[PDB]
């Protein structure tokens, strides 16, 4: 009967590709979300005092906030999680146009450029994605070099035996005299204009060394992540701190999970004055830090205004010096672990003040050898050798309210929230995720040492039981709705 | 092989886009100092002041006058002379960024024995050198000489002269 | 379910060394780093596959298996035996399945 | 080519004209920005005169391809490409387009491997009970804007040089004066396969003294 | 108006020592202290934030009278990220909104042992896996920095907001956020194929000649330039009747 | 083959059925409101036991709470939760 048969039954496979969500709050019919609330409730509230939550984003060791919520939610890549994140590690790029001779739109390796297909994306990358995501051994390409195997330090050495002569410039050589004083002899070669340093017996040297760090696991921001990727020119990454980079991807990807793509967009609801940005940090630029006060002292190559990058302001800054451009409050908060908490706090006094009807809050932090080596000091991080002593791998050595829990994993990236007005994101239409209900902050009492948490925080339930015998007719929104 | 001192056009070209942390030819000679730091103000004070201490006497506001006609403004008064910017950052390379016991002496002897460039020539592959700093101290003799021999066919490129 | 507990150790019953340290540590004080148990069962069902090996086959893994499943499982028993034995536990013997 | 063609001065014509002298004469760097400042303007003009109308046009509002959903797409490739007067398609390799497109939606919004609701174009010969069955499947696809990968295959898509020339301008890009011109002639004689039926969108070629 | 609203629905316990600031930021949505579903924990993983964290936690929801066998469901997150010292909170904010939103809460996956210490919070439920629950209607957030910086925020379901607003302006407002949400996902998966997300802006959206007039100008507002599309402000919108 | 596997710092114990008591109610209840499990699953019959198994007072008092506060109005599926609820309670106060 030939294929002819055979060719009208052969049936035809579609295979899925990522259709990758914005993943919008859904929005139910009035009569439903008029059922939730108190019927009271209606014009009871001043909108302009009500504080919500229009945009939220993050940079961390999952990747993106929706990334990192499908591995928090259902341990597990879904195709859309899958490709976004092989697309953040830059395992896959976009390619539209002549591939080959053939024409061809879609996803291709960034390395080969072989066409890859969306189901072919977990097959190909995942156990890679996985492998190089989240809490995982120290990558020292991650960290300019930094191995804590191989920990580098230097021992000063009183020198007992004149060393060889070494050619050095005239201006280093006069350096070298200055320096060391009698301890060393410079002297002209006439021929080429060189001088001859020699350091002489009672000179004090530096010799390298190496320490074996116990802290070899970190929440790392996964392999291959690049500001490139989401449209970082080269002239800001070859300015600005990491954190920088991880503060400026997290406020774009905020603004889109606001759905305002166009920051200026907020200039035709509010002035340019109403406009804030309250988020901060614990430790800020740590890289310009130790470009500043180790890498200068090595005489190594640093940007001139490193001091600048430096600054736990300097990242909301660039925020308003590249994107937002708005004279709103600027109040960088600094709470070590309690940044992003004390963040929100400060935005939204700003807005219930009248000071601003939108306000960027959050916090940022990069993990660095020398925040790292600290904490190890402090003992306030894990020690990794006793946890493989212990037979934990790293992705469960991160184990809160467990037994045998001893100490925390030290992580980076960034999270930023885009707070406003009920009222005004009810105006602007923008997605409203929650309403900021409450923020406090609470200091504990006098102590003498700083990292013991304590329980200031308790007086946020602060509330005088003497005299409970009869409710107080203020508990009672009918009550309220009457004198209204 | 003939001798020349090094023009300003290269000596101000390679100052320049050794100070931005770019390559030689990503920067254009007909497009000025303002524009290729348009933001960053201290960047631009910055070369201003590096050629101030280099070529001593600067013209009248020069950051908005492109590079190639400001070569010739400096090229009159400039003789073939390093300057204080220049022999800073070259010793600052080979100290830097050259195997070990690898120095200036040895360097320019290598450039006189094999590719046979006198003092104004060796200046300018030094230069040019200057320009492609290796971001690494480069690890044995025969890589130096390797990096010299690559960067010597470069200023031969550039000046137009044969090897 | 209440009153349970469940600890997992790593442990090659092919290694005699394995053997007597897992019976230590089960038998030890809480204060020296073991369980203070005393067993009242031990079910030893550990056991590695051997298919296709004949009598011509026989050679270090069906003698590697033979010690998991006989020799070690004789030696467990001893273990047991002696530590109950140096605390003069004569009434509650474990049950060997 | 900028070849000298006789034509009958119809409003499609002059557009052709017009456009001749203040967009297709200009220089290969002027083309693209010259192009967004007058887009509002060649997009009412195309939809009005010309016999490629403007693709992205859902009930007269001029749209664009990436403010386009997946189900008005679908449903402008059939009301530009199928002719409801001789219920067929005009050429095959539109239906084609048109079906290609449509397994592309079921790409987008399957969650797993499924089988196609077209298993072979001849069913889209029912263009309307084809794209209710599809978008019944997929419904997400009516209210979601094309996915910028969707608009890039679309756009090729329409330079496959192994079909018809879509009767249709998609973009407004270095491609322009490609889109506008190509295939200018078979419409006078089909004119149940022109927008309006409208002669005066229409490219007829005549002499001016034969004209007599 | 507003103020009047504002005592007697956003402010009524400011004055009133009877009703703690946790309680009455629930109460101005008509919840009670038992609609606190989930407490997203700092959770660092350290012996003695995690039980100081759950100790002040089951005080509140105690002297709050939270209902005796409805604990709040801790949330770890730090399980999976690790603790990015000022970045933590942000974070837990992130998660508290995507719970809020799905009503799925996460498990801690690496919770092998819940320490037996804990058991004395009987306020506090420390699940190991995820639960699909049929909604929760608020989150809290605690953070402990180093220096005594206690935090706490109080995140509430989206959905109390609506109640508050007419039909008519609630189908205005979602008419508009469709229409936003579409031109997002246009947005998003353009500046993603092509490496184009963030767009460095060149110039600020006023001149520098404009640029006094807006800052003085409090209804200065922004409008389309023609020529380059772009929102900018225009001399015609500055200190305007209009 | 004889390589030492045992090391006494490698002994993980798990002993909080405290905790998962309340964690496998809670999933149980969410799993009935769902319709993951109907009323002829025997996992309904099987998890009523795991919960049996770990009865105490603050469990019952978990249940109490999490059962009364349904409101079986809601749907088909609320009303088997609370009929099942009420009667684990019951189970799980003789087996205290």
């Amino acid at each position: 009967n030939g294929n002819s048969a055979d060719a009208a039954y052969a049936q035809v496979e579609i295979q899925p590709r990522a259709n990758i969500q914005l993943d919008f709050p859904e929005l139910k019919p009035y009569k439903q979300v008029k059922q939730i609330a108190p019927a009271e409730l209606e014009g009871l509230l001043d909108l302009e005092r009500v504080i919500v939550v229009t945009g939220f984003a993050e940079v961390g060791p999952w990747g993106s906030a929706r990334t990192r919520w499908e591995m928090e939610a259902f341990g597990e890549f879904s195709l859309e999680g899958c490709v976004e994140m092989a697309w953040i590690m830059g395992f896959i790029s976009y390619h539209n146009g002549n591939l080959k001779g053939r024409p061809y739109t879609g996803w291709v390796d960034s390395k080969t450029k072989e066409p890859v297909d969306d189901k072919d994306v977990k097959a190909k990358y995942e156990t890679s994605i996985l492998e190089h995501s989240g809490i995982r051994l120290i990558e020292p390409e991650l960290f300019n070099g930094y191995n804590p195997e191989k920990k580098e330090m230097i021992q000063e050495v009183i020198v007992e035996e004149d060393l060889e002569p070494f050619e050095a410039s005239k201006e280093t050589a006069e350096q070298f005299k200055h320096q060391h004083g009698d301890k060393v002899d410079i002297f002209e070669i006439p021929e080429t204009g060189e001088y001859s340093v020699k350091l002489l017996k009672g000179a004090t040297l530096y010799i390298p060394k190496a320490l074996r760090f116990d802290r070899l696991v970190a929440g790392q921001i996964p392999t291959g992540w690049n500001a490139k990727t989401y449209g970082i020119s080269d002239d800001i990454i070859s300015q600005v701190d990491p954190i920088t980079l991880f503060v400026l991807v997290s406020v774009v990807e905020a603004f889109i999970a606001s759905g305002i793509t166009d920051p200026y967009e907020m200039y035709k609801y509010v002035h340019v004055s109403e406009v804030g940005n309250c988020s901060g940090s614990g430790m800020g630029g740590v890289s310009a830090l130790r470009g500043m006060f180790k890498d200068r002292f090595k005489d190594e190559p640093v940007q001139n205004d490193i001091l600048q990058e430096s600054f736990i302001n300097t990242m909301s800054a660039w925020v308003n010096m590249l994107l937002i451009s708005s004279s709103g409050p600027i109040k960088t908060p600094v709470g070590a672990c309690a940044t992003s908490v004390e963040s929100v706090d400060i935005g939204v006094e700003t807005i219930l003040s009248g000071k601003a009807r939108i306000c960027i809050v959050g916090g940022y932090d990069d993990f660095q050898e020398e925040g790292s080596f600290e904490f190890g000091n402090m003992k306030a991080t894990s020690n990794t050798l006793e946890e493989f002593e212990h037979g934990r791998t790293p992705a469960e050595m991160s184990r809160p309210a467990t037994t045998t829990r001893n100490g925390f994993m030290e992580a980076q990236g960034a999270g930023i929230q885009i707070i406003m007005q009920a009222d005004l994101a009810l105006k602007m239409g923008v997605p409203i995720y929650g309403i900021v209900a409450m923020a406090a902050t609470a200091t504990d009492k006098i102590g003498r040492s700083v990292p013991a948490p304590g329980k200031g925080i308790l007086t946020t339930a602060r509330e005088h039981h003497s005299s409970v015998k009869y409710a107080s007719p203020n508990l009672n929104m009918k009550y309220r709705k009457r004198q209204l | 092989i003939a001798d020349e001192p090094v023009k300003a056009s290269l000596l101000l070209h390679v100052l320049v886009a050794h100070k931005l942390k770019k390559s030689l030819d990503s920067i254009p000679m007909s497009k000025t100092i303002k524009d290729l730091v348009g933001g960053k103000s201290t960047v631009q004070n910055e070369i201003l002041g590096d050629l101030g201490k280099e070529f001593g006497t600067t013209p009248e506001k020069p950051e908005e006058t492109p590079l190639e006609e400001l070569a010739e403004t400096f090229q009159d008064t400039f003789s073939g002379a390093l300057g204080k910017q220049s022999s800073s950052l070259l010793s600052r390379l080979i100290s830097s960024k050259m195997p070990g016991g690898f120095t200036i002496t040895v360097a320019r002897k290598y450039l006189q024995t094999r590719w046979g460039l006198p003092s104004g020539r060796q200046d300018g592959v030094l230069l040019v050198a200057l320009s492609n700093e290796p971001a690494a101290r480069l690890g044995s003799e025969a890589d130096a000489k390797a990096f010299l021999d690559s960067m010597a066919q470069k200023y031969a490129s550039i000046v137009g002269v044969d090897l | 379910a209440k009153g349970s507990t469940l600890i997992v150790v790593p442990f090659n019953q092919g290694s005699k060394q394995d053997v007597e340290a897992l019976i230590e540590f089960i038998y030890d004080t809480e204060k020296n780093g073991g369980l203070g148990w005393d067993l009242d069962a031990i079910i030893p069902f550990a056991a590695i596959p051997e298919q296709g090996i004949e009598l011509e086959h026989i050679d270090s893994k069906s003698e590697f298996a033979h010690r998991i499943m006989l020799t070690n499982i004789l030696r467990m028993m001893g273990c047991v035996k002696k530590q109950k034995s140096a605390r003069g536990i004569e009434t509650r013997p474990a049950q060997v399945i | 080519m900028g070849e000298p063609i006789h034509k009958i001065a119809t409003r499609g014509v002059m557009l052709w004209k017009e456009f001749d002298e203040t967009i297709f004469n200009l220089p290969k760097n002027k083309l693209v920005p010259t192009l967004e400042a007058k887009r509002d303007y060649i997009i009412s003009r195309l939809n009005a005169d010309f016999q490629k109308p403007w693709f992205a046009t859902v009930n007269g509002q001029a749209r664009d391809l990436a403010t386009m959903t997946y189900e008005e797409v679908a449903k402008r490739l059939v009301e530009l490409m199928f002719i409801r007067s001789t219920n067929s398609w005009f050429d095959v390799t539109w239906r084609t387009f048109t079906g290609d497109f449509l397994r592309r939606v079921e790409e987008r919004f399957t969650k797993s491997k499924t089988l196609s609701l077209i298993q072979s174009y001849s069913l889209l010969d029912k263009p309307d009970e084809a794209i209710e069955k599809v978008f019944n499947a997929y419904p997400a696809a009516r209210e979601q804007f094309l996915n910028a990968q969707d608009i890039d295959h679309f756009l090729s898509m329409c330079q496959n040089p192994m079909q018809k020339p879509v009767p249709f301008v998609p973009v407004l890009d270095r491609r322009f004066e490609i889109f506008f011109k190509k295939d200018s002639l078979w419409q006078s004689e089909h004119l149940e396969a022109v927008v309006d039926q409208d002669v005066q969108r229409t490219c007829i070629l005549h002499g001016p003294v034969a004209a007599q | 108006l507003r103020a009047a609203q504002q005592q007697w629905g956003n402010d009524f316990y400011k004055r009133d020592p009877r009703i703690a600031p946790l309680r009455g930021a629930l109460a101005t949505y008509g919840l009670t202290i038992d609609d606190l579903g989930v407490a997203s924990f700092h959770g660092t993983s350290t012996k003695a934030n995690d039980k100081n964290e759950s100790a002040t936690i089951n005080e509140m929801m105690k002297h709050l009278g939270r209902s005796e066998g409805n604990p709040v469901i801790g949330v770890f997150q730090k399980f999976l990220t690790g603790h990015p010292k000022g970045a933590a909170g942000a974070w837990m904010m992130n998660g508290a909104l995507q719970i809020l939103n799905s009503g799925i809460i996460p498990g801690n996956r690496n919770a092998d042992n819940v320490d037996k210490i804990l058991e004395q919070f009987e306020y506090v439920l420390y699940p190991s896996k995820t639960l699909k629950t049929d909604g929760v209607r608020a989150v809290s957030i605690t953070s402990f920095g180093f220096g005594q910086k206690g935090g706490q925020a109080i995140v509430v379901h989206p959905d109390y907001l609506y109640g508050a607003i007419t039909e008519d302006r609630y189908n205005e407002y979602v008419a508009k956020v469709s229409a936003r949400e579409k031109s997002a996902y246009k947005f998003f998966h353009n500046g993603m194929i092509y490496n184009k997300l963030f767009v460095s802006k060149e110039h600020a959206p006023y001149t520098d000649e404009l640029e006094e007039d807006v800052y003085l100008d409090p209804l200065a507002r922004v409008s389309k330039d023609k020529k380059s599309g772009s929102l900018t402000f225009n001399s015609k919108n500055i200190q305007s009747k209009d | 083959g004889v390589a030492t596997s045992f090391s006494r710092k490698k002994a993980r114990t798990f002993d909080s059925s405290w905790n998962w008591a309340k964690q496998s109610l809670l999933s149980l209840y969410f799993e009935i409101i769902h319709g993951v499990l109907k009323n002829v699953d025997r996992e309904v019959v099987s998890e009523a036991i795991n919960i049996m198994n770990r009865s105490n007072d603050a469990l019952i008092k978990f249940m109490e709470y999490h059962i009364s506060n349904t409101d079986e109005t809601k749907g088909e599926n609320y009303q088997l939760v609370k009929t099942l609820g009420e009667q684990l309670i019951e189970n799980c106060k003789q087996v205290l």
